RNA sequence: ACCAUCUAGUAGCUGGUUCCUGCCGAAGAGCAGAAACUCAGAUCAGUUUUAAAUGAGAGUUUCUAGUGGGCCAUUACUGGCGAUGCGGGCCGAACGUGAGGUUAAGGUGCCGGAAUGUACGCUAGAAAGGUGUUAGUU
RNA sequence: UUGAGAAGCUCAGACGAGUAGGCAGGCGUGGAGGUUUGUGACGAAGCCUUGGGCGUGAGCCUGGGUCGAACAGCCUCUAGUGCAGAUCUUGGUGGAAGUAGC
RNA sequence: GCGAAACCACAGCCUGGGGGCCAGGUCGUCGCAAUGGUAAUUCAACUUAGUACGGAACCGUUGAUUCAGAUCAUUGGUAGAGCUAUCAUCUGCCGGAUAACGGCUGAGCCAGAAUCCGUGCCAGAGCGACGAUAUGUAUAAAAAUAGAGGUCUCUCCUGUAUCGUAGAAGAUGGGCGAUGGUUGAUGAAACGGAAGUGUUUUAUUGACUUGUCCAUGAAAUUCCAGAAUCCAUUGCAUACGACUUUAAUGUGGAACGGGGUAUUGUAGAUUAAGCCUUUGUUCCCAAGAUUU
């Protein structure tokens, strides 16, 4: 099932899997979003990444997170093409979730999970971390503002489970949910 | 380099880069001070300390002046904290502005028809709960208050009429304290002389003195040795413990390509970067330093106030 | 020195040498054709068995053009390059114009067409040292 | 059954790289003879054309515009007959450039 | 004003591999900081201390060396001003993570360098605030896979789920049961600041309602398609642009008339020129042109 916007949760998710998944997506015509990107994860251990991205510092050398993950799918589309750079501009990778997304379904990609994919007591990096330590500096506050959405959203559940109370209760209470339940329904 | 590449400033006002590091524990103030690099004069100061070389040596160095004096605060401007950097929420002045203000965010002032924030202005004033509303949002939701704060260049003597606007940060302060210490200095004039007494090592910055085909460059003068408060209204500006007799800190006569600063100066015991009359950026230091040198006070004991455009030595 | 003929002086040489399609086609005395004859009731073969099998119709006299370089690789030989494009990146494959099907080599995370297949395993990767690791021998 | 341009028509199967080199068939130009009861001031030739068509091709046919006096197909004859280049010859015209410069 | 010539396959971003091949690199004001650069260095003396053990070291203090950035009060130079002088003056830090190496438990932590990254300083490419002017586009907790949520008990093991889904592309009526559901337009109040441009509560009004059961119509589409600038003006600026100013009926500015101011100098003249300043005077004033 395909359709025009997705907003994905990167945390939890490895960096070349989710990429590459996004990749095959955007040069479908699908329009990708991708948020929380510091939560990405990469396997191996931290000062792996952190000698590959200090060799990458010896082009324009950019730290955050969200553009992190931007030049990964990047590599992964024929961006010397008209047809790549358009599908890199339906591309919108986040670190933490806007205001504008924090609202919509988040899926997740099984493909790319880090639980799914790495044998547990693997050692493995994550792109927040990496990147606060080689320039970037805003971990602090994204990480207060996640704690106030992630509080606003958990009240929002709450009231959202309250109000499906009432309606649970009222699906048995009708007759006609177990006079025909042999529909499967 | 550091300072390489040379680029002179485009702005005359000195941005400041920084701040001092702003404390809601710490009283709600500024950190900032609206200099004009008047002119300098030998503000011989007794350097009164045992054990320095120096001990109670009149230092008669260059106390490079500044006019900074009481500079239009008009209000506060909101600044929010965003995962993409400071985002500048909201930016609520006072109701009462000025022409100087108004020439400021203008460029043909005379010829325009000075309706630099007519309706602003009438919604400030009768639309006052839109205001108090948009003063609620920011104290509830901007990280930061950059208290807006304009200069006095119409008022004092300067053919510029165009008052200098700074976004002077509140240092230090809650943000209900911020927004009462706002609110108390709305419409007002900040004089740097009540924010500090120039009598210490300081922060100065500003751009450097115009040479030719160079200068002008925006610097910051640290731990920038102030001697004292040059008010040129008061008679006693260049008056000390020593030579008093109600100094003039303007050369006499006139300061060279500066003459006499109609209100208070910044006069600062060794260099400043900037020519006369060119705006000054004095500032709080961004960090602390608790030496002992800068910490005790050199007595200022006396001062030169030659006309030294001619005679040189001529005091009086 | 100049001027006019001789003079289109002397060429192993330099540079150049003008439409199309088709067929045959090297070399790098031999190799390629044409006529004439003699022909499955004829002899042959870059082949193999033995001390016949299998494929192919076999030859001749005559002339008449072109060439008698070198390079690569395995073991002087052998191929390949050279006159040879196409798939992959040496391997594969000998090419009229197309439709469809199926493959060789190499591939199926993305760029990139194609399983982020299934199953079994080890942990930078495509002379000897290590109190690093996993399976075994005495 | 009409399907003999017997140089015609018809059936089948295999095959298709190609330098030197060999063989064959064709396209084009100037002039010659014959021929088309050939074309032409109701417009020849030439030239222009994002108009159309035919041939694998060399090339040919054509619509429209321009033009204003001659031209072509077919069968043979003939040759000063086909160009991208020769630091080719002649003419024309560029970028350099409104530059160097007076 | 006049005006060539040689030359010219074609053209002009780097790295690697085999100069084009392959793979990569409306105006204006006030602010934000992606990114790039970066800076401080060494020595002496005193106090420690003639102490620890003949003779230190920690800390602290006073100063100097080199380098960097500024300034002309004073002094010198330059012919008062301006310029300028390691010939003059001022200024030039603290956080994290580390190497060697030493520890803690027994990998994971601690201590740890002029090292590295940040603070700070310099430049500001992308942006913020403010002033005047498309086929039903459905689905919002957090964290873990060697555990979470809800009330000692229960559930997970994907969304093949949930909400909406019949109508001449959605017509025209009647009955039964509840105060429903979906909305369009007004009126509001509460919430949303990270890019809040959306969430509710509603008070009405205008519709539909398939919640249920009946009554008419579809057809021959007879098999898919109001500012800115120029001119002028300012000198905080200046090779020219640009910048700071004013500059478009008043501290209006511009000029002088000057005064003050000083120089040289023997009091005088210049008298701000990058000395000040003017109760002094006159002149003129978007005045036009031009772009949005």
């Amino acid at each position: 099932e395909f359709q025009k916007v997705v907003v994905i949760d990167a945390k939890g998710h490895l960096l070349g899997r989710l990429a590459s998944v996004v990749a095959k997506q955007l040069l479908g015509g699908q329009k990708v979003v991708v948020v929380r990107c510091e939560e990405l994860n990469i396997s191996g251990h931290f000062f792996r990444n952190k000698l590959k991205y200090l060799a990458y510092l010896r082009a324009f050398h950019f730290r955050a997170p969200s553009r992190i993950f931007q030049k990964a799918v990047r590599g992964m589309l024929p961006h010397k093409t008209a047809r790549g750079q358009a599908a890199l501009e339906h591309l919108q990778a986040v670190e933490g979730i806007p205001p504008p997304f924090d609202k919509q379904k988040r899926v997740v990609v099984p493909a790319a999970l880090r639980v799914l994919r790495l044998k547990p007591g693997r050692k493995y990096c994550t792109v927040g971390r990496l990147s606060s330590e080689v320039g970037w500096k805003y971990n602090d506050i994204v990480a207060k503002l996640e704690e106030r959405r992630k509080v606003k959203s958990a009240a929002f559940y709450q009231a959202k489970l309250a109000k499906q109370k009432k309606i649970a209760s009222a699906k048995e209470a009708s007759p006609v949910n177990q006079k025909l339940s042999q529909f499967g329904y | 380099l550091g300072f390489l590449p040379r680029k002179r400033a485009s702005r005359q006002r000195g941005k400041v880069k920084a701040f001092p590091k702003d404390d809601a524990s710490k009283p709600v103030h500024l950190t900032a001070f609206l200099g004009y690099k008047a002119g300098m004069t030998h503000i011989v100061r007794d350097l009164d300390r045992p054990g320095s070389k120096m001990h109670k040596r009149e230092i008669l160095e260059a106390v490079t002046v500044i006019e900074t004096p009481p500079m239009v605060v008009v209000g506060v401007v909101g600044y929010v904290e965003t995962p993409r950097g400071l985002r500048s929420l909201t930016t609520v002045w006072a109701e009462h502005l000025s022409e100087e203000v108004k020439r400021r965010f203008y460029k043909n002032w005379f010829k325009s028809k000075k309706k630099a924030f007519t309706k602003y202005a009438k919604k400030y004033a009768e639309s006052t709960q839109s205001i108090n509303r948009e003063l609620e949002r920011i104290k509830k939701y901007c990280s930061v208050v950059r208290v807006l704060a304009h200069t006095q260049i119409r008022k004092t003597p300067l053919a510029q009429k165009k008052a200098h606007l700074m976004e002077i940060q509140v240092n230090g302060g809650s943000v209900a304290d911020k927004v009462e210490w706002a609110r108390e200095h709305f419409e007002k004039t900040v004089d740097i002389k009540s924010t500090f007494e120039q009598n210490e090592m300081i922060d100065v910055i500003g751009v450097t003195r115009g040479k030719g085909n160079a200068g002008y460059m925006h610097r910051t003068q640290l731990n920038s040795k102030i001697y004292r408060i040059g008010a040129g209204d008061d008679a006693k500006n260049a008056s000390t413990d020593f030579d008093a007799t109600e100094k003039r800190i303007t050369p006499m006569g006139g300061f060279v390509r500066y003459g006499v600063v109609e209100n208070d100066f910044v006069m600062l015991n060794g260099a400043t970067p900037g020519p006369v009359k060119r705006v000054l950026t004095l500032r709080k230091s961004l960090l602390t330093h608790t030496s002992r040198k800068a910490l005790e006070p050199v007595s200022l004991k006396w001062i030169d106030t030659a006309s030294k455009f001619g005679h040189g030595r001529f005091q009086t």
